[PDB]
């Protein structure tokens, strides 16, 4: 999942 | 030769599980090769990231999805204690996997030699997953996890502003992980906005002279970063 | 009474797992839930089948993966080569068959039996020959023919269960027959009696279809879709 | 995956 906001990882 | 050859079968065995997708596999191949004691290449570096992460990412979002339901629970249905011992076993088995790659960052990875990128990078890779212990920590254990985040963080941010420029792809995903902290953990909404809109503005002064081998890297880390001032700001 | 509960309790966390995709916690869940003693109602029996499809559906896929890497690997185009991809594909081999020998003793103990109705009856059945045709992927030699004979049975006493007791047109026959004809096609490399059975499938529920309600002409359409699909791909060539 | 014909789950 229910978040919007991102860190990197998610490349 | 015992520990050579073993520790190129553990890395060729942890490339196989990554094109298969057994992340599980994966990781505890790299962590095999890390213990031969040999430092890793930016190759092998990138190989253990993205097999704990994949690992610790199916835990983090099965335990959100637990909570969530947990959350509701009395609200409307559901009404026992299932949802709450199953996300305690979730919980429990995401805390071990952060645990062992925190001792693998501890014991054999965080050096003082070394490249700034390397260094940046396991320090980075040590508030992530301390990050990771606060997503699901509850009390006083909490504030104890978030400042080791935040120390983990903060030391790997002045080696990057102190030896690497501001469009390089490791120190921008340090910031960018760090302004996520800023704002999810530490409830510091201020200094995630400012942090992320810093790091943007800089890096964009200095795109031009940004070479093709990181373009790719740092642009779509730009892109994340300006996509969480968007929301950030907005609301 | 004590068991209703506990069997309700592992039903729940069955559906919590699956919403966490946590399938293997999933399957080992409705396990349980299984060997609580009482029968698995539509819904239940769906959980227990969706549980172990992801598994073994994962295995599936990497071990599909690694033997692709082993064949280039040997045939000297990436030239030294070791035997790590061997290796790593007979470990994810063995985790396989031994997901394959959980779900075919659970089937055997638990779940076929005599009574019940047609379609929890061929289910079951069709499962047991679902799970055999995954090991026969994997088998080589003797043992891939025991595997064989073994599915085409479950297989056949599914069809002869289906035909008897079921219309043309029931999701779970055609789904039955759909994987029958899988299993002629890429198990017993009998191509004209996975084309013939296909298209006897698709025809026989062809002509039925006008006396379907709108949900159940979907349910079947959706399988003969399939039928149509790899009919299209078994007959226009090889 | 490789294979292009299908079974009923997917």
């Amino acid at each position: 999942n229910y978040r919007r906001y991102k860190s990197v990882g998610i490349l | 030769g015992a520990m050579a050859m073993e520790r190129a079968s553990l890395i060729q065995k942890a490339k196989l599980a990554e094109q298969a997708e057994r992340y599980e596999d994966m990781a505890a191949f790299m962590k095999g090769a890390v213990e031969k004691g040999e430092e890793l290449s930016c190759e092998e570096r990138n190989l253990l990231s993205v097999a704990y992460k994949n690992v610790v990412g199916g835990q983090r979002a099965a335990w959100r999805v637990l909570s969530s339901i947990e959350q509701k629970s009395n609200e409307e249905e559901e009404k026992g204690p299932e949802v709450r011992e199953y996300r305690e076993k979730v919980e429990t088995e995401l805390q071990g996997v952060c645990d062992t790659v925190l001792g693998l960052l501890d014991s054999h990875l965080i050096k003082e030699a070394g490249d700034a990128e390397s260094r940046v990078f396991y320090l980075k890779m040590k508030g992530d997953y301390y990050r990771y212990l606060a997503e699901v920590a509850t009390g006083d254990d909490k504030k104890r996890i978030i400042d080791s985040a935040r120390s983990a963080y903060q030391e790997a941010m002045d080696i990057s502003k102190k030896e690497m420029p501001p469009t390089n792809p490791i120190r921008l995903g340090l910031a960018l992980n760090f302004s996520v902290f800023h704002y999810e953990i530490a409830n510091s909404p201020e200094e995630a906005i400012s942090l992320a809109k810093t790091t943007f503005d800089e890096a964009m002064a200095d795109l031009h002279t940004l070479s093709e081998d990181s373009y790719k890297d740092s642009t779509l880390i730009m892109q994340l970063l300006r996509d969480n001032l968007t929301l950030w700001t907005a609301d």
